[PDB]
RNA sequence: CGCGGGGUGGAGCAGCCUGGUAGCUCGUCGGGCUCAUAACCCGAAGAUCGUCGGUUCAAAUCCGGCCCCCGCAACCA
RNA sequence: GGGAGACUGGAAUUCCUGGUGUAGCGGUGGAAUGCGCAGAUAUCAGGAGGAACACCGGUGGCGAAGGCGGGUCUCUGGGCAGUAACUGACGCUGAGGAGCGAAAGCGUGGGGAGCGAACAGGAUUAGAUACCCUGGUAGUCCACGCCGUAAACGGUGGGUACUAGGUGUGGGUUUCCUUGGGAUCCGUGCCGUAGCUAACGCAUUAAGUACCCCGCCUGGGGAGUACGGCCGCAAGG
């Protein structure tokens, strides 16, 4: 279809993976 | 200095300058001419005019040496296989064979992967 | 008349004094506007003042010095890509007379005599000798296109 | 070429890796192999006539 | 940076004034060649029951030739705003190519 | 302490040991290039040898100093 | 070119030693960092080492899908046709389940030529943390395992029967002229009726006409995210 459905939930997608990136360190801490 | 009754040429037509040295049988170099040691530089370097130039001062340099015969081999993708060619036959040496040895890889190393602009 | 195709030119009668057609188009670049008898006076006053300082035929020394400015490759404009390069190009004929003469009369325009006869007899004999500036303009601009020589391939 | 071939089309004929004329009326004057339009081959020939050609550049009987 | 503000069928308020000073001062910022700005500030849809259509028309000379740009917009700073966000972009491009 | 080399358009660099013929590179404006910008390209505007001294036709050039410049490596100065 | 193991081949790039030989080479839209003048680039001879396999080779073959092309040898998997010798419905699908599964990434040990994220400098630009240039580490390679993801796409689950044709090409049987056509079974493309579709399109390799089993969907965001559990060395799934 279009590329734009595709785009938003790469956006969304994007934005997870960043955020896991600064969390990961605490959120093996935390956790442990 | 010596003496030589026929060479070959080499002509490096590699896009931004041709390199002509001249060669004995032996492979030995009498003279190298250049499009940069003409005088050209940058993308002036790149011209056939260059190729020309590069012969002509080759084809003299050869000529101190006592060449007459050559036997003229010309390298892969460039401008200026014909015009340095074209500058030996009038610039004092003669035809001979006109061999086109490219280097081809048979799918060897990578080359490098794509210029976008 | 561009992009039609080439225009018809107007035909350029001759002089009656000199009997030349170098003589009257040399009249109709004379012309600062307006006057053209007294362009005629300006070039006619201007030839008779080289016949004073040559004793000849003022056309022969008109077309020697018309000879000695004139130019065989003009440089131009065409920027591939970012640069401008310097294009050597062939002059027609009729591009070369023109550039001759009207090279004659502006630098004419630029010299020191005091009326305009004396600044025009003074240019043909210096071109005529070779020793004008518009003969260093001749040679500025074949400077330009032998320094230019490898761009001129584009064959344009 | 828009032959159908020498070896399907003569049927019997025997690509030889040690026959070093049939296998040169092949390549090319570069020593390139020829393709299969150019020459008119069946395909299981022109595969065994690549292969063939290829082993014969294996042990110097082709000028590579 | 000469800058001429007129009207065309309107008040022109402080606010306007300074409004336009800082915009148009953006282009003052990094765009030094710039010469004499012409401002001009037309005013209708107004009167039919319905939203004024504000217009900004912007001249420059800059250090050469003559740029000329047109807006039309529902209010005043928001058209002005829009017009200095185009400007900025055109000049770095007339900038921008060249440089060999 | 010396023996040396070391000076030449604003500058850097030669040339200066075998006298007649001082170049060279950025600081130079004007062009052509583009509808343009700039570059790219062309040309242009400055030293006759830090300087002064003898001989030889011819002297930066050869020889005497100096202003200098130092390299240092020495100094139980 | 189905897979695995083993041995080996040449062209090319890079470095190395040695010749020949001089001031540039490289690079670009134009340049500059860069390598040079200590002997580079160029050319000739020899050596090392690694990776990828020009030509054949393409709308072509094989594999369940990923995927598979230098050669040879060794071990092994599937398919197709022909005869009909045998068995006699032993078929189909398949929730959970186990296995395989590009690239990137991960562990331990090797290897490291070319390419090359990150990382520098140069340039461009208002500014480049970018494109373009010069260099460049992990990686790319092999051995042994992990991981389980892709536009893993024919964007089309598997099986079966039927429904006008025309023309290419791949594998094999046969009737006729005597390689040429015919007919047939299996494969893969291009065009085309009927029928179907929202339309584009599909169209005997169906998205047509029907039957069997599975997966899955129920407005867009929030979100394939939280919480919880499971797997994983971690990234994460």
């Amino acid at each position: 279809g279009s590329v734009i459905k595709k785009r938003r939930k790469r956006m969304s997608k994007k934005k997870h993976r960043k955020l896991l990136r600064r969390t990961r360190v605490q959120r093996r801490k935390l956790g442990k | 200095k010596k003496n030589v009754p026929h060479g070959a040429a080499h002509i490096k037509s590699t896009f931004n300058n041709t390199i002509v040295s001249i060669t004995d049988p032996q492979g030995n170099v009498i003279a190298w001419a250049s499009s940069g040691h003409v005088g050209f530089k940058g993308s002036r370097k790149s011209t056939p005019f260059a190729a020309q130039l590069a012969a002509e001062n080759a084809a003299r340099k050869a000529q101190e040496h006592g060449v007459k015969k050559v036997d003229v081999f010309v390298k892969g993708p460039g401008s200026g296989r014909e015009t340095a060619i074209r500058s030996l036959q009038a610039a004092g040496l003669e035809v001979g064979t006109i061999s086109d040895v490219t280097p081809q890889p048979h799918n060897g190393c990578r080359p490098p992967k794509r210029r976008r602009v | 008349m561009p992009r039609k195709g080439p225009a018809p030119k107007r035909p350029l009668v001759n002089d009656p004094v000199y009997g030349s057609q170098l003589v009257t188009q040399l009249v109709n670049k004379v012309l600062l506007e307006g006057k053209k008898s007294l362009a005629e006076r300006i070039v006619y006053g201007a030839l008779e003042q080289a016949r004073e300082k040559t004793g000849t035929d003022p056309v022969v020394t008109l077309k020697r010095a018309l000879d000695n400015v004139k130019p065989a490759l003009e440089v131009r404009s065409r920027r591939v890509g970012g640069a401008t390069y310097q294009v050597p190009v062939e002059v027609r004929p009729d591009r070369s007379t023109t550039l001759a003469l009207r090279w004659l009369v502006n630098f004419s325009r630029q010299r020191r005599e005091k009326t305009m006869v004396e600044r025009l007899a003074n240019e043909i004999l210096d071109a005529s000798n070779g020793l004008g500036a518009s003969v260093k303009r001749r040679e500025d601009t074949h400077k330009m296109a032998e320094a230019n020589r490898a761009f001129a391939h584009y064959r344009w | 070429k828009t032959r159908k071939c020498v070896f399907c089309s003569k049927k019997g004929q025997t690509i030889d890796y040690k026959d070093t004329a049939l296998l040169r009326t092949y390549i090319s004057e570069r020593g390139k192999i020829r393709a299969r339009r150019v020459t008119g081959n069946c395909v299981q020939h022109q595969r065994d006539i690549a292969v063939a050609v290829k082993n014969a550049r294996e042990v110097a009987l082709l000028p590579f | 940076a000469e800058v001429v503000v007129k009207g065309r069928n309107v008040e022109v308020p402080d606010h306007f004034r300074t409004y336009v000073s800082e915009k148009l001062s953006r282009l003052e910022r990094f765009d030094k060649t710039i010469y004499l700005f012409d401002v001009e500030l037309d005013h209708e849809r107004n009167r039919r029951q319905r939203k004024n259509c504000q217009h900004v028309e912007i001249t420059a000379r800059g250090r050469g030739p003559v740029v000329r740009g047109e807006a039309c917009a529902d209010s005043f700073y928001t058209a002005f705003e829009s017009a200095v966000q185009k400007l900025e972009g055109r000049l770095r491009r007339a900038k921008d190519r060249r440089k060999i």
